[PDB]
C-alpha cells in the first residue's frame, strides 16, 4: 500500500491520506503540546530578556539560578512519562554545567556538587532495606560516604556497632564534623593510631574517608561517585580536574545507556559544544537556552554562530506551534539587521491574531521593523470585518 | 484518493476521493474533529491534483483530472474552466502570492501550461496561458526568482524566466514528489528507486541522499522538517544537523 505524508502548520494537525479511504491526522512525535511548557519558555526569554547587558560573572552566574529554577519548577508541573525522563536528563547536565563554570566559593560549591550528583535519578532506597558484618555491607558503605551522603551512611551503620569502638565512635564524631583541612588531620590522625577479616574492612573505609584514590576507586562503583569522592575526600581543587576525571574513567566504563552520564564527562573535559547536539534532541528549548548562558559567559544567515543558531531554529519551532503568546518570544529572539527583515516579514504573515491588542502587536512590530507591505493588507481583513459588521448594523 | 491540501492556516483541508468528487473538511475550534464543509462532483476522472490559492485575493480551489481538465472554484461553485490540454492533467499547484496569481498543471500530454489570471481591475475571473514544452509525474513551485521544478518519468527538470536553467541529477526510476523548501534554496524528491534526495541550489546543485519505494514528500514552514512515506509502510520526518545533512528524528508506523 502507497503511503502519502502532508505537513503543517501542526498544533497536532498533519494528515496522512492513503492508498483505503480514511484520513489519519497525526501530531509531530515528542511535540511538546504547548501545555506549561507554554509558560516555561516565557520564563527563560524572560531571563533573557534581562540579560542585554567581574560584574559580568556575578550577574551571570545568577541568571544560571534563575534557568536552573525555572526548569526545576517546569519539571514538577509535569510529575503531577516520557517527557518527564527526558527533562530531568537535561537537568542533570545542566545541574553539571554550573557546578563547573558557574560557581569560581567553598560552600556554595559543594552544595552544588552534591546536588548534581544525588539528584541525577539515582536512588539505592529498595536496596538499603535489601541489604539488612559482610561484604555487601561494606561496599554500600564506601558508596553512600562517596556520594556525599553522610547521614545516611551513619543511620545504616547504627545497625552492628557495639561488638576498637573508639575509632568507630569516634569517626562518626568526624562523621559527623564535615578551616576543613584541619578536619582532614583529624582523619589521619585517626586513620594511623589504628578481630579477623572484618578487622581489615575496618582499615580500608578509614582509608576512603581519607581519601585513598586507589581505594575510592576500590569501593567506587561508577565513574561520577570516583571523580565526586576525589573532590570530597582527597582535594577539592578544579585544577586537578582533568586527572580526577580521567583517574576515574580507566577504573570504570560510562554508560552509553544514559544520554546524560557522557554528556557531562564532556563538560568536566572543557568541550562543551558536544553538549548542545545532545541537550536538543532531549528538549530543543532548554538546549537552544543554555546554549545562550555558555556564549556569555563564554550574506552568512547561518554559521554566524553556534548559539546564535539554536536560537533561531528554536524560533522557527514556535512559528509552526501556533500558541499566540509565543510570537512575542520567536520575534524577541530574532531581534545581520537587513537578513532578520526578511525573516520577520515572512513569518508576521502566519501570526494567529485575535485582539484589537494582538493587532496592536503586531503592528507595533511592522514600525521599528518597517514591514509597511505587511500593514497595509492587514488593514483589509480588518476594514472588511468592520464591513460585515456596518453590513449588519443597517439590516 | 491521490491528494489532501491544507489552507494557508491550517483550519481546512480538501480532499479529492476516489470517486470523482472532491470533499473538504475543516475541525472545529471547539473540539479538534475533522467536520466536513462541502462536497460536490466536478471531473469525471478521479482527481489526483489539489491546490488552495493564496488569501490575498480569496478562497479557490483548483482541480486536475484525467478529463483533460483544471477547474477554478470559490464559495463552493465553479468559476473558470481550462481545457487546453490534449492530455489527462496528472498535477497542479498555484504559484506563490508574492509574484500573483498565476497556475501551473501537467499531464499525459507533456504540455507545461501556465494560466496566469490578471487585471488592473484585480478582480476579474479571467485567465490567459503561457505553455511550453519539457505514465506518471508532478511539479512544485518555489516561494521568495519565478522558479519552479517539475518531475516527469524518471527525470527532474527546473525552469525559470519557461527557459530552462537547472536539471535535478540522479533518480534511476520514476519520481513521485517534488517538494521545494521554503527557504540558498534546496528541493526534495520521492523516487521509485526507494530513496529520499535533497539537492542544494546556490544563486549550481549538490545532493544528500537517504535511503521500499518512496511515495510522498513534504516540508513545512520552518525547521524545514521533510517527510519521507512510501511503502515501507512508515512515515519519517527529517532535520538538518549544524552541516546540512539531514538526520531522521522519530518515525510513524501503519502496522
Amino acid at each position: 500500500m502507497p503511503l502519502k505524508f502532508k505537513l503543517g502548520p501542526l498544533s497536532y494537525q498533519n494528515m496522512a491520506f492513503i492508498t483505503k479511504y480514511k484520513l489519519y491526522p497525526v501530531r509531530i512525535p515528542r511535540l511538546d503540546t504547548s501545555k506549561e511548557f507554554s509558560a516555561y519558555v516565557s520564563g527563560l526569554f524572560e531571563i533573557y530578556r534581562d540579560l542585554g547587558d567581574k560584574e559580568h560573572n556575578a550577574t551571570v552566574n545568577l541568571a544560571m539560578e534563575a534557568i536552573l529554577n525555572e526548569l526545576e519548577v517546569f519539571i514538577g508541573r509535569v510529575k503531577d512519562v516520557n517527557r518527564f525522563y527526558e527533562l530531568e536528563e537535561s537537568l542533570t547536565v545542566l545541574n553539571c554545567l554550573r557546578t563547573m563554570y558557574f560557581i569560581l566559593n567553598r560552600s556554595e560549591f559543594i552544595e552544588s556538587l552534591l546536588n548534581w550528583i544525588n539528584r541525577s535519578d539515582g536512588e539505592p532506597d529498595e536496596e538499603y532495606i535489601e541489604q539488612v558484618e559482610t561484604q555487601y555491607f561494606w561496599k554500600l558503605l564506601n558508596q553512600l560516604v562517596l556520594r556525599g551522603l553522610l547521614s545516611q551512611a551513619i543511620g545504616c551503620i547504627e545497625r552492628s556497632d557495639l561488638l576498637c569502638a573508639v575509632s568507630f565512635d569516634a569517626v562518626s564524631d568526624s562523621i559527623e564534623l564535615l578551616t576543613f583541612r584541619e578536619w582532614k588531620n583529624l582523619v589521619l590522625k585517626l586513620s594511623q593510631a589504628f578481630s579477623g577479616e572484618l578487622r581489615d574492612y575496618i582499615e580500608d573505609f578509614l582509608l576512603v574517608i581519607g581519601g585513598n584514590q586507589r581505594k575510592i576507586l576500590q569501593y567506587s562503583r561508577t565513574w561520577y561517585e570516583s571523580f565526586c569522592g576525589f573532590l570530597l575526600y582527597y582535594i577539592p581543587s578544579l585544577e586537578l580536574s582533568a586527572e580526577y576525571l580521567q583517574m576515574s574513567l580507566e577504573a570504570n566504563v560510562v554508560d552509553i545507556t544514559n544520554d546524560w552520564e557522557q554528556p557531562c564527562v564532556d563538560i568536566i573535559s572543557g568541550k562543551i559544544h558536544s553538549i548542545l547536539p545532545v541537550m536538543e534532541s532531549l528538549d530543543s528549548c532548554t538546549a537552544a537556552f543554555t546554549a545562550m548562558i555558555c556564549e556569555a559567559k563564554g550574506l552568512f544567515s547561518y554559521r554566524n554562530g553556534m548559539a546564535s543558531y539554536m536560537l533561531n531554529s528554536f524560533a522557527f519551532e514556535l512559528c509552526s506551534l501556533g500558541d499566540k503568546e509565543l510570537w512575542p518570544v520567536a520575534i524577541g529572539l530574532i531581534a545581520t539587521r537587513s537578513a532578520k527583515k526578511m525573516v520577520i516579514a515572512e513569518l508576521l504573515p502566519h501570526y494567529p491574531f485575535v485582539t484589537n491588542d494582538d493587532i496592536e502587536w503586531m503592528l507595533s512590530i511592522c514600525v521599528e521593523w518597517r514591514l509597511p507591505e505587511i500593514a497595509k493588507e492587514i488593514y483589509t481583513t480588518l476594514g472588511n470585518q468592520m464591513l460585515s459588521a456596518h453590513n449588519i448594523i443597517e439590516s | 484518493v491521490h491528494d489532501v491540501v491544507y489552507d494557508f492556516y491550517g483550519r481546512h483541508v480538501a480532499t479529492c476521493s476516489s470517486d470523482q468528487h472532491i470533499k473538504v473538511f475543516k475541525l472545529d475550534k471547539d473540539t479538534s474533529n475533522w467536520e466536513l464543509s462541502d462536497s460536490w462532483r466536478a471531473h469525471d476522472s478521479s482527481i489526483v491534483a489539489i491546490d488552495w490559492a493564496s488569501p490575498e485575493y480569496g478562497r479557490i480551489i483548483a482541480s486536475a483530472s484525467y478529463d483533460k481538465t483544471v477547474k477554478l472554484w470559490e464559495e463552493w461553485n465553479k468559476l473558470c474552466t481550462l481545457n487546453d490540454s490534449k492530455g489527462s492533467l496528472y498535477s497542479v499547484k498555484f504559484a506563490p502570492a508574492h509574484l500573483g496569481l498565476k497556475l501551473a498543471c501537467l499531464g499525459n500530454d507533456g504540455i507545461l501550461r501556465l494560466y496566469d489570471a490578471l487585471e488592473p481591475s484585480d478582480l476579474r475571473s479571467w485567465t490567459l496561458t503561457s505553455e511550453m514544452k519539457v505514465s506518471d509525474f508532478c511539479l512544485s513551485w518555489c516561494p521568495s526568482p519565478e522558479k519552479l521544478a517539475v518531475s516527469a518519468l524518471e527525470q527532474a527538470i527546473i525552469y525559470q524566466r519557461l527557459h530552462v536553467a537547472a536539471k535535478l541529477p540522479g533518480h534511476k526510476s520514476l519520481i513521485r514528489s517534488i517538494s521545494w523548501a521554503p527557504s540558498y534554496q534546496l528541493i526534495a524528491t520521492g523516487c521509485k528507486d526507494g530513496r529520499i534526495r535533497i539537492f542544494k541550489i546556490t544563486e549550481n546543485l549538490q545532493v544528500e541522499l537517504l535511503s521500499g519505494e518512496v511515495w510522498s514528500v513534504s516540508w513545512n514552514l520552518t525547521g524545514t522538517i521533510l517527510s519521507s512515506a512510501g511503502d515501507d509502510g512508515k512515515v519519517r520526518l527529517w532535520k538538518a544537523t549544524y552541516s546540512n545533512e539531514f538526520k531522521c528524528m522519530s518515525v510513524i508506523t501503519a502496522q
